């Protein structure tokens, strides 16, 4: 509900400015088109492969806070698989707190901030 | 008209309404940019002392063509298509890709160099028509852009508003036909049951 | 459609609730323009009621027209006459908002029961331009017109 | 939904398909000239 | 209509023929955005089959959205990214067409029969953008991708 | 509707009266792209009568096709070829209107009885382009083509 | 935004006055 509440607002803002990007504007509206199309890529999902609630908040946290903005829209699907494989493999301790607490705590947010930023740095290897 | 034709037509004009509605806001953004850049250009132009490719701009191209053809009696890429079939002989040179982006001094200088070798903006609704030669041409393009942008904004506004007027009519016609099909098809079933 | 059309014959008034009004923090979320009534007539509810109600009904329609022009053209390029009617309209639509006694538990703010006489003279003074010097937020979530002045007075002291 | 203009088959649909066919008749002539020059040279 | 509508549930694979596509000259007039199958899965027919097939349906769906914008603006006003989408899409529409052996008397051309890997490779090269220089008329009513290049030579000589 | 639909077969000549045409002011509101006749044939009426009649129905059909484009975009976005087609069509629409003798009490205008030979000459001149310079309202509610020109002279 | 600023300006006026 923390990360999804922000996504619902930003997707609503993107939906208003939908037919504009199809065919230069100020920096404020450029951010909405940037987030909008990138958050839409996160909503895509493979069949017969449901994700856990702890795994879902991580991929939304990355997109909504603005770690995908500088990354290209084509590589968002690729980034998700690489990011999801990274956190599940090497960060089970962080996912354990999200399940138990049921909320992104002050410490868990700072911890998750470190994981996304460092992984994003050396993405295209 | 049948119910399917009303549905297909209603969907068609809804899209044309949504496209034109967005272009009003896009034309407004380019107009807002054109107005700010024109403020120093008026000081730059008057102190010292054509149209565009993009159509759907009210009466910019017809106004220039009328005043241009008026001077025949005395003696972008769109201007040629309006002329040509009437005056192919007096053509010397032609330009293109004009009125897409705001014309800077660098791109405006390309006209001055090749030459050797306009609708003034009154308001949003109403509008009417070596180094010194680069100033007069720069003043004409900036004024023509702001006049052309405001006409697009107004033309697309009327298009979206006229489309909305037709959607309202088709919405009522759709609802009448929707009820008629429900009532008619039911009477076929009741007649079938009664016959048994 | 037969269902509503048959029902509409018996209706004396309507009260349209809107998300657009709710998204601006205006509760109750009653659309002032779309909501109508049969008894809105000089002969039924008096001459004073009809004139003040039509004044609020007109200024909100004019506000909506002038609100578009801001999105198309810009902030300025508007006659000073219009910017006054825009400012008064935003005060009016906020003064339409009201805290309820029912909502005291989950909201915290005290409810208000505004009489008919206080309601009419409240909006009447705004249209005339008596409380132009007061800000917009002074009229947000208050009962009678007296609390709108008293709320404005709790700023300036403990300002900023 | 998308593509509703051409589905209706009205004035806008016929003018749209005519516009596309004109544009690509021009580009067809340009590209055939490109194949001429590439084949010869 | 109830008759066809009820039948959809009984089928594993569907081939919905369109009249709008037939009137353009595209035969068989199969709707590429209204024909599905249960076996259309990356695990069943491979990822290379799935990505290319879905890639054809993506550009053809986007092509419909641009057609609405083209109706008002026109082709010339569009950007280079949008012009490229329409150019590739119209070629893909025509490359889908194929002359049948049973319908030689109707068409006039000789019948064809394209292999599975030849079909997949053909649309893969067009989406990648390896035949942007070639005209769209060469892809209309041909067998594999090889004959599209071979037909472009005949059209080049005539022009 | 079954009742009028069935009647069409039992008629040599039909005269379809449209509401849309009546509401515009064109009386009698006879739809020119709907009303038909069996004797309308070059063998009977003549080639001059026929060719002029279908010329009127052609330009009205072309005018009806462009209504969608005029409504949304406007007259300015049409080509010069189209502008002339629209201008003449509106004048032809108005010249079809006619003041009636029975309608003298209602409207006030005097009724007119146009001869056969003069009817063909009137529309033929408009199609060829002999009255492009005149305005539209001059053709509205008049007898022969002479009174249409006379009505335009009154205006200044 | 413009009237949001006007609220702060008028609030400064009644700040100095009252």
């Amino acid at each position: 509900k923390q990360v999804a509440g922000t996504m619902k607002l930003e997707l609503a803002q993107y939906r208003e400015v939908a037919a504009f990007a199809q065919f230069d504007l100020d920096a404020a509206t450029q951010q909405l088109l940037s987030r909008g199309v990138r958050l839409t890529e996160l909503l895509k999902q493979g069949q017969y492969s449901p994700m856990a609630i702890e795994e879902q908040v991580a991929v939304i946290y990355a997109g909504v806070r603005g770690y995908l903005d500088k990354l290209e829209p084509s590589k968002i699907t690729k980034f998700e698989n690489a990011f999801l494989s990274h956190v599940i493999s090497q960060h089970q301790a962080l996912l354990g707190k999200i399940r138990t607490d049921g909320k992104i705590s002050e410490e868990s947010d700072a911890k998750l901030k470190e994981i996304v930023t460092n992984f994003l740095a050396g993405f295209e290897a | 008209a049948t119910l399917k034709d009303i549905t297909r037509r209603l969907k068609s004009i809804k899209n044309i309404q949504k496209i034109t509605k967005s272009m009003k806001m896009v034309a407004a953004a380019k107009y807002a940019r054109a107005e700010r850049e024109l403020k120093p250009a008026r000081v730059y132009g008057v102190g010292s002392l054509v149209s565009s490719d993009r159509g759907l701009c009210g009466a910019i191209h017809s106004s220039v063509a009328k005043q241009m053809k008026s001077e025949a009696a005395n003696l972008g890429d769109k201007i040629r298509s309006i002329l040509h079939r009437t005056h192919s002989d007096q053509f010397l040179v032609t330009f293109k890709e004009v009125g897409r982006r705001p014309p800077t001094f660098g791109d405006a200088s390309v006209i001055a160099l090749e030459l050797l070798n306009f609708n003034r903006f009154r308001s949003v609704i109403s509008y009417k028509t070596e180094y010194s030669l680069a100033n007069i041409i720069y003043y004409s393009l900036k004024e023509s852009t702001t006049s052309e942008q405001s006409a697009r904004m107004t033309a697309m506004d009327n298009a979206s508003k006229n489309a909305s007027e037709m959607i309202d009519k088709l919405t009522l016609t759709f609802n009448r036909t929707r009820q008629a099909v429900i009532t008619k098809e039911l009477i076929e079933i009741i007649s079938g049951a009664a016959a048994l | 459609d037969p269902a509503p059309a048959t029902t509409f014959a018996h209706l004396d008034a309507t009260t349209v609730l809107s998300r657009a009004i709710a998204e601006l923090g205006i509760y109750p979320a009653v659309d002032p323009l779309d909501s109508t009534s049969r008894i809105m007539d000089p002969n039924i509810v008096g001459s004073e009621h009809y004139d003040v109600a039509r004044g609020v009904q007109k200024i909100l329609q004019d506000y909506k027209s002038l609100q578009d022009i801001i999105a198309i053209l810009g902030m300025d390029e508007l006659s000073e006459e219009d910017k006054l009617t825009v400012s008064r309209a935003r005060k009016i639509q906020r003064f339409l908002s009201q805290p309820f006694q029912v909502a005291e538990v989950f909201t915290g703010h005290l409810g208000k029961l505004v009489p008919l006489k206080e309601t009419i003279k409240g909006f009447q003074q705004i249209l005339a331009g008596e409380y132009d010097h007061l800000p917009e937020q002074a009229f947000y979530m208050v009962g009678p017109i007296e609390e709108a002045v008293a709320k404005a007075d709790k700023l300036a002291e403990e300002h900023s | 939904s998308a593509g509703a203009v051409r589905d209706a088959g009205g004035a806008f649909g016929k003018r749209e398909q005519a516009e596309e066919e004109r544009y690509f008749r021009a580009r067809a002539k340009e590209q055939l000239a490109a194949l001429k020059k590439h084949h010869e040279n």
